[PDB]
């Protein structure tokens, strides 16, 4: 409070210190953000702002701290801890990845931060958890495409979910969801044949066989094999009706 | 002066000259009005007018571009030679939303009518803006579906809709005249409630958000009666169908009104307490043109010095 | 063996192709090359297209089963001269747009579908007034005609 006003930077810069020392961040952020600009670039900056932004992090804005951490690689470059903040600056970009279901602006921003990291800084201390949480952003990549296509199967939509599935089992190759994937597009195209046009029921059948054969070929002992049986079983017998 | 004469069509291979004609409406000897030529081929003032170009690109042809061009220029008369280039139909590939930060993207997936698979249509596309529009929860002025990795050889076009979140919350200022008297309602209400969270404590941002459930507080007011009400509604009840489920909880204190004067006592009213619970749903059969509608009711009439026609019992309930 | 429209592209490998004609000696009919190189015609397998134009040298090809079949007939037209000017770096189709102003079309007023949730007409009023003056709506236009 008295150093704030004051325009002593080097009391407020001292008290600051003080602060940032007994977890007091909440209250060194307010100094610290207007010491900031005045004391930019000086020798003892490397310091200011490295404390600046870990009190973020701790703070849990990881929106300013990764804005922070990201400054402060770029204008201080031989830094004794600049491979610090490259890894926590794209490691808290990565915290704010909204869930599956909402946009993932931030996700794609995180991965490419992340990804840079590894690439400029190989053989580092913090490759580990950054492989981690690089699987886990792609896997909401992965989880929001699934779940779109398969959105269309759940309010019938049958015709559209072919279609997305279709493009899903081929944007994302190698992925766990495979397996359902498969699943569901066999049941959009046995739906889609049970009721459909008399004129095309025999493309929709045909289908329908084609989606079972590779359920099985991929897994032979998958989950849904007493469902895909008895839906196979109902495609065979209307199958009859056809064979002129 | 200069009059139309000679109307020739080039290029319409799907559609033959005499349907174009027809749909031109542009005879011979008539003035020279360039402005109505253009408005029959390409109306942009609307998206509904009935022009050639709409009748191409309602149909699939996304390529499709008319232009006229001025052949002949003697006696007077001009002749036009009506250049239209069809191109190949265009199919929905990949239909993906981008912009939603507090909308889950299964409540905005659900209200698109441009489905993966079906072959483009202006009006699909025009429809959706619309139904996006009717949620509430974007701006009304940023819904830009744009056209993205388009493959003419292919004949597939992938449409991103960029959307631009601006509240759920919504204030409601209505007014309407009837009945010889003016009415007047003024509400508040939360189009992107969601009663899976209630109980969750975490999430508690102006009122739970997510499903596309919607829950609204409005107070409804004329010269002889009253009414405040709190009303639930779901939009898609059970996940699979666009079944709505609405409650609703109010009270009203109506006045005796004398439509013939448009004079009302004070002294004589009646409150009127309601818990209304109703489930609609489209019927599939006989046809997908049926609505069922189905309701429960219970109403508390409170009389209150209400001696007034047929009503004898002027202090008793109901 | 039909008739059908066939849909095709003309590209050069030096400079973007426009205007010409293209015409099916067999059924005596012309078109045009509109823009981006697309033309329509009416032709049958084993039929022969002449291509002419003004920036390119005269071409005869004979239509087959695979050609008609294809969605987009893509066509290599020899440019005249011997200029060699770059690649022709390849241009999408130009495709017409919606208005960046969506306010038009969200006011359009539709009937309800199949995708749209169904309206309980056994309830009591909502509290709400059907297509009455929305002073919110007019609050707002006020503030954009500031």
């Amino acid at each position: 409070q008295k150093a704030l006003k004051n325009e002593d930077v080097a009391a407020k810069f001292e008290v600051a210190t003080k602060m940032y020392d007994a977890g007091k961040y909440n209250k060194a952020i307010r100094l610290f953000e207007q010491l900031a600009p005045t004391y930019r670039g000086k020798p003892q900056a490397e310091k200011l702002f490295y404390m600046f932004s870990q009190s973020y992090y701790k703070t849990k804005q990881y929106y300013l701290a990764g804005y922070q951490f990201e400054s402060f690689v770029s204008g201080y470059p031989r830094s004794e801890k600049v491979q610090e903040a490259a890894f926590l600056g794209a490691y808290s970009y990565s915290k704010l990845a909204p869930v599956y279901s909402l946009d993932q602006a931030d996700t794609v921003k995180a991965l490419d931060k992340l990804q840079a990291f590894i690439d400029n800084y190989p053989n580092s201390e913090y490759l580990a958890q950054a492989n981690e949480s690089v699987k886990i952003l792609n896997g909401k990549l992965e989880k929001k495409a699934y779940e779109n296509a398969k959105g269309y199967n759940t309010i019938s939509d049958y015709k559209s979910a072919l279609v997305a599935f279709d493009n899903f089992i081929a944007d994302f190759p190698g992925t766990p969801l495979k397996e359902d994937a498969l699943f569901y597009k066999y049941d959009s195209a046995y739906q889609l044949a049970i009721n459909s046009v008399p004129s095309k029921m025999e493309e929709r059948l045909h289908v329908a066989q084609t989606a079972y054969a590779n359920l099985m070929k991929y897994k032979s002992d998958t989950k849904y094999k007493e469902k895909a049986d008895q839906m196979n079983a109902r495609v065979e017998t209307d199958l009859q009706k056809f064979t002129k | 002066k200069y009059y139309f004469g000679n109307i020739k069509f080039l290029g319409n291979t799907v559609y033959s000259d005499q349907q174009l004609n027809r749909y031109l409406g542009i005879k011979k000897g008539e003035t020279y009005n360039g402005v109505l030529l253009e408005k029959r081929i390409a109306d942009n003032t609307k998206p509904d007018g009935e022009d050639i170009t709409n009748l191409y690109q309602n149909n699939g042809y996304l390529f499709s571009k008319i232009n006229a061009v001025e052949v002949k220029t003697v006696n007077d008369t001009i002749d036009f030679e009506i250049r239209i280039t069809e191109g190949p139909i265009a199919y929905f590939n990949k239909i993906y939303v981008t912009g939603n930060d507090k909308t889950n993207d299964h409540v905005i997936y659900r209200e698109l009518r441009t489905k993966p698979g079906n072959k483009y249509s202006k009006e699909e596309l025009v429809r959706t803006i619309r139904e996006i529009g009717q949620l509430g929860f974007f701006d009304p002025e940023s819904i830009k579906p744009e056209f993205r990795n388009v493959d003419p050889a292919a004949g597939t076009v992938d449409i991103e809709y960029q959307l631009v979140e601006k509240g759920s919350s919504q204030v409601e200022l209505q007014g309407g005249y009837g009945g010889g008297g003016f009415i007047g309602t003024l509400g508040l209400s939360f189009n992107n409630f969601s009663a899976r969270k209630l109980f969750d404590k975490d999430a508690y941002k102006p009122l739970p958000m997510g499903d596309g459930q919607k829950v609204a507080l409005r107070l409804q007011g004329s010269t002889y009666f009253q009414t405040y009400s709190l009303s639930f509604s779901e939009p898609w009840f059970g996940g699979k169908k666009p079944v709505q489920f609405s409650s609703s909880i109010s009270y009203s204190k109506q006045f005796n009104y004398n439509y013939s004067s448009r004079d009302v006592n004070r002294n004589q009213s009646f409150n009127i307490f309601t818990v209304q619970v109703g489930l609609a749903k489209r019927l599939t059969v006989p046809d997908d043109y049926f609505v069922l509608s189905q309701s429960v009711s219970y109403q508390h009439y409170d009389l209150n010095n209400y001696y007034t026609g047929l009503f004898t019992f002027g202090n008793g309930a109901s | 063996g039909t008739r059908k429209s066939l849909h095709g592209q003309v590209t050069n490998k030096s400079l973007a192709i426009e205007s010409g004609y293209v015409m099916n000696i067999n059924a005596k009919s012309r078109t045009f090359i509109g823009p981006g190189g697309l033309f329509d015609i009416l032709a049958q397998p084993k039929d022969t297209l002449l291509f002419t134009g003004i920036a390119f040298q005269s071409k005869k090809i004979v239509l087959t089963e695979k050609d008609c079949s294809q969605i987009l007939f893509s066509v290599s037209l020899d440019l005249v001269s011997n200029e060699l000017k770059e690649v022709l770096v390849r241009k999408d189709l130009k495709v017409k747009s919606l208005d960046s102003n969506t306010q038009k079309y969200v006011d359009m007023q539709f009937e309800d579908d199949r995708q749209s949730t169904a309206k309980n007409t056994v309830m009591y009023s909502d509290q709400t007034i059907k297509y009455g003056t929305d002073f919110v709506r007019i609050f707002k236009d006020v503030k954009k005609l500031l």
